[PDB]
Order: structure tokens, then sequence, then C-alpha cells
């Protein structure tokens, strides 16, 4: 259920990364490691953010109605 | 359900006054002063000032409960010296030396690139 | 945080840590027997009644059914129902006393019997608060 | 000058590295409290829902929509509504944002805080933009949509403090050390076998000297050096959350100097 | 655009008096949801 805006812990601006996180992951294929740390997810708290997050609202936007 | 309302962090209530000047009771020369609406920021702050007079004989602070805003400041001084002049000259000194900084920050700005 | 309790950061809280949706369903239907004796969805008045709750009925439209969106709190009559005593009977249902929240979502549809029936789906977020187990 | 002294080390749009010497660590930290707390911001404080067939509630997206961040350059010609003799809220007090989306595509369709349209009068005051850091200039993932899906609402950014929601903070984390070698020993390492060799060196250890092992401990020294560093998320430039602090903070004291005054 | 109820299977506005049963028109389905105020909802985004 879609990325959280600003990382709980410090409020470091994370919402505008997720798209930009999956196409690391998947068009230069790179580690979630990497991938992170090239977003300047520098702190642990702000890389459990987007590395943790499972996105539901995918799953959700398939029910037809 | 019970909980306040976040602006009576900051906000003062319909009664409050900033700063309640009571005369201590145990010493003498001594002041107690609470102040609303104002936390460890402000409180550490004076605290340590008044420490760097000479003529401060005591100052301390407390949060009494961390539910509330407000906070205790008690001063003593020397014979002669007024503990509400020593908690000018502590602010005016703070206040001097917040002026100081922003213009020496401003000054190492400016010569930064990027 | 001692004797098993924590100290929870307000500014995380700010930004959503452990923050949660909480729904709650209420159910109705028109009567269960009476060849001409059939409870009715409506908003009721007076029509002698005075068996009512109040509790105010005035989020009701005209169906006896509050419209997904509007706040409920307190008892707020959430479905209205009447029995007919033969002049109307009270059988409406309030919120539970001490919830609050947005109707979500109000279904109406029929039972196998043929019976007009209502589930009201009501919506609350619960933000951590101090006596809240984790 | 007199005072404080600032020594900047690195410098971006988005942070300051900076030394601070010949200061108190009560000034540090009130200055550095300062910056998270109370600062004031501008952030979306009430959302009115016209039309939402999303698969996401309402004060779902309430809360997101809160936590965007929007320009807070020119904030102190905005005033606190509180404040503002109007009725509720007006372009002195409040900066009002659009949002309408609607799922055309057969394909999902994404909503960005790009997609907020500002419908107030702004008087050419830089304030209530969006915050874009983005590379494809979207910022932040408001909602999601699906083909017949829907979302209309109505925002009313205001003026606020950190202290009273962190959607205020200009924040983000503030780095903050002192006497990188324990010369003042302020902490007492935990250890199995060494000390020095279990706990890291800290990048600050270049920037002093170490204590020297046949020297006596130096018990009259106080910390006077502040190694900081200060994130900022976008509303306000690096240099203002800085400035601002250091404004705010002398303006709280001034507030006190002033009630003493009035009595 | 006088919205009553909404089929809960097409999606299809539609509406009718408590004399016409449940069931929808162009569909048959018998679910139905009510369709959302017009009130307009506030929201402190918090
Ligand atoms: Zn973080
Ligand atoms: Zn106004
Ligand atoms: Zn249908």
């Amino acid at each position: 259920m879609i990325v959280p805006v600003r990382c709980f812990s410090c409020g470091k601006v994370v919402g505008d990364k997720w798209e930009s996180y999956l196409n690391l992951l998947q068009e230069d294929e790179l580690d979630e490691g990497t991938a992170l740390s090239r977003l300047g997810l520098k702190r642990y708290c702000c890389r459990r953010m987007i590395l943790t997050h499972v996105d539901l609202i995918e799953k959700f936007l398939r029910y037809n109605p | 359900m019970n909980a306040p309302d976040r602006f009576e962090l900051f906000l003062l209530g319909e009664g409050e006054s900033k700063l309640k000047i009571d005369p201590d009771t145990k010493a003498p020369n001594a002041v107690v002063i609470t102040f609303e609406k104002e936390d460890h920021t402000l409180g550490n702050l004076i605290r340590a000032e008044l420490l760097n007079d000479r003529k401060v004989l005591f100052a301390a602070y407390k949060v009494e409960h961390p539910f509330f805003a407000r906070f205790k400041l008690r001063i003593q001084t020397t014979e002669g010296y007024d503990p509400k002049d020593a908690l000018k000259n502590a602010c005016n000194s703070i206040i001097n030396k917040l002026g100081a900084l922003k213009t020496n920050f401003e000054t190492e700005w400016n010569l930064q690139t990027l | 945080n001692q004797e098993d309790s924590m100290i929870m950061n307000q500014s995380s809280i700010d930004r959503g840590l452990f923050r949660s949706l909480f729904f709650r369903s209420y159910m109705d239907q028109e009567k269960k027997y009476g060849m001409s004796i059939t409870e009715t969805f409506e908003k009721p008045q007076r029509t002698n009644t005075l068996r009512m709750k109040h509790g105010t009925y005035d989020k009701l439209d005209d169906d006896g059914l509050i419209a997904p969106g509007v706040r409920v709190s307190g008892e707020d009559v959430i479905i209205g129902k009447t029995t007919p005593i033969s002049s109307k009977r009270d059988a409406s249902t309030p919120l539970r006393s001490t919830e609050n929240g947005i109707v979500d979502q109000v279904l109406v549809t029929t039972n196998q019997d043929g019976l007009k029936f209502v589930k009201v789906r009501v919506r609350t977020t619960k933000i951590p608060q101090i006596g809240d187990k984790f | 000058e007199e005072g404080p002294q600032v020594k900047i080390r690195e410098a971006s749009k988005d942070n300051v590295d900076f030394i601070l010497s010949n200061v108190d660590l009560a000034m540090a930290n009130s200055l550095r409290r300062v910056m998270i707390a109370e600062i004031p911001t501008l952030a979306i404080d009430s959302v009115e829902v016209e039309t939402n067939t999303t698969v996401l509630a309402d004060e779902f997206i309430a809360h997101r929509l809160g936590l965007i961040p929007l320009q807070s350059m020119d904030i102190e010609q905005l005033e606190y509504s509180r404040d503002c003799f109007c009725e509720d809220h007006c372009d002195k007090c409040s900066v009002v944002l659009t949002l309408q989306a609607f799922g055309e595509s057969e394909s999902t369709t994404n909503v960005y805080s790009k997609d907020l349209v500002i419908v107030s009068n702004l008087m050419g005051r830089n304030i209530g933009h969006p915050i874009i850091q983005d590379k494809e200039g979207n910022g932040v993932l408001i909602c999601k949509l699906r083909k017949g899906q829907e979302l209309k609402l109505t925002c009313v950014a205001k003026k606020g403090i950190a202290k009273e929601h962190a959607k205020w903070g200009p924040a983000a984390a503030i780095e903050f050390e002192y006497d990188p070698w324990n010369k003042l020993k302020h902490t007492d390492y935990w250890y199995e076998q060494d000390s020095a060799k279990e706990w890291p060196q800290s990048k600050n250890c270049e920037y002093e000297d170490p204590p020297n092992e046949g020297d006596p401990f130096d018990y009259k020294a106080q910390a006077d050096t502040f190694y900081m560093n200060v994130e900022s998320v976008g509303s306000i430039p690096v240099d203002q959350v800085v400035v601002r602090g250091i404004d705010t903070l002398q303006k709280k004291v001034a507030s006190i100097l002033l009630a003493l005054t009035q009595m | 655009a006088t919205l009553k109820y909404i089929c809960a299977e097409c999606s299809s506005k539609l509406s009718l008096s408590r004399t016409d049963a449940v069931r929808c028109k162009d569909c048959g389905h018998r679910i139905l949801l009510k369709a959302r105020t017009k009130r307009l909802v506030q929201f402190e985004a918090r």
C-alpha cells in the first residue's frame, strides 16, 4: 500500500524515490543496497523505508471496481 | 480522546502568562521563574548563560512533567544584584551571541560554491 | 518505559508509524415473520412512536440510512427502522456509544427469503496513543 | 567577528556540513532543536474530498497530502490563520491547492505532487509550489488509479511548526558530534578487549589533535567545536534552515526580555 | 446526476422506490451500494 512520503524516523522525503528504485533494480540490474545508495538513502532509517516497503496498491488496483 | 491540542505546546491559554516570578522561600536574593509554553530549548540555554555570570550563586531549571510545555528556573544572586537583572543580561548575552553567529554563517555561506 | 511500558516517537507517529484503519459493519433486516406485519427501513418521526433513541436520526436519508462520507460519532442513529404495532415502534440502530468515524460503504441487498437487508461499514483511523499495546 | 565561529566544510542545495566553534553546547543544542521543531513552514492543513473512487481512504490520502513539501521561501509574509482577522482562511494566511485526476488510460495512472494546482492569489510571494527534486520532475507519488478511478479534492495549506505536526519540519537529519577523540571523557566506552580497536574512528578525528597517552586528564576543558550537518527537506534552502533557526531562537529569547518589561 | 444507488457489480448509477425491490437495471445483480454524500467531508491532513 503505496510508498510512504517521508521516512518515519528522520523526515527525509522518500515518496518521490519508489519508481526510480524499481528502475534501478530492473533496467540498471543493480543490487538493492547500491540502488538505495544511488537514490541518496544513506542512513538505515531511510533505507528500511524503501527496501522493506510492500506495494499492495498494485494488488488493490487489480480489483475490477 | 483525552489528548490535548498540539498548539497547547507553544500557545498561551487565556489567563496564562509567559513569565511568573515568585520570591524563593528557602534563601535570600533567590527567585523562581515559571516559563509557560517553553521547553528544554529555552531552559538549558538560559541556565547555562546564568552560570557564566560570576554574581550568579545558583541557576537550575526543571520540567516537572513532560505532558506540559512549562519549566521552572531558580536564580540566586549576589547581595545587591537582582535575579531579574541577571536573567536580563543572560538573555542579551545570548542575543548578541546569536547575532554574531548569523553574520558569521552568512559570511561563510557567501564564500561557498554549490 | 519501566515495568513493560515503551517510549514512542511522536514525530514518526505524525509521519504514519503504526497508524491503522478500523472498520465496523452494522447489520439489519426487515422483520423475521408476519404475513402482513413487516418492519420498515425509514427515517422515523412522531406517528405516536415515542420509543425512539435520539441520538440524532438527522444524518439519515429518507431510506433510513446514512450516506457514505457522513461523519458519525456518539450514538447517532446509522440505520433507522420501525416495527408496526397494531402506530410505529422504534427498531433503529445507533453507532457504538464509544465509537466515532466516517460512513465508508452502505450495502443494500436482499436475503434468500426476499428480505430487504442492510450492512453499514464505518471507518476510523487509529493513531498510536499512550495506552496502546505493541 | 566576535563570538561564535562557523567554517563550512561542504555545501549543496540539500546539505551544509560545518564546524561551529567558540560556542557553548547549550547553544549548539538549542540551535539543533530549533531547526527540528520551531522554524515556520507551509503544509496542507485541510483537505475537502469531492470525489474518491480511489483504492485508498480519504484520510489516508489527506495524511500524505500534508506530508508533501511546499515552497516556504516567503513564509514570513504569510500570517498564521489563528492571528488572521479573516473568517477561516484567505490569501493573507493560506495557499489553496487543487487536485483533479482521472484514470484515462487502461494502464495504471499515477498521481503526483506536480499535479496539485495553486488556485489562490500568491501576491508575488514565493510560496505553495510543491517541491520537486525528482529527475523526471514528478515528485511524490500521492496515489495510483485504475480505469474508472477518480480523485477530486481541494487543499488549504497553512503556516505551522513541527512542534504541532512533523509535516512542518524544514528538518531532515541533523548530524551532530563534538570531541571525536573522547578527550572530555563524556562517554565511557563499552568494550571486550580494546575500546580503540572496537569503536570506529569518527571522520571528525582528522579535524582534531589526538589526546596523547603521556598526558594527565584535562579536567578544566569544556566542549566548544561542534561538527554539524544540516539536511533540508526542500521547502526552505539549507542556508535558511540554519539562518532562520538562529533567527527563531534569537526571537524567542527576545520574547522573554519583552515579557520581563511587561510585568 | 441524482445518484442514489450504484450497482456493486457493473458500477451503473441507478435508483428506485422501495416498491421496485432490489436488483440492477441492465445487469440484474441484487447487490447495490449507496451513493456517497454531496455534503463534503473535511480532513485535517494529520
Ligand atoms: Zn530516515
Ligand atoms: Zn486569513
Ligand atoms: Zn448492474
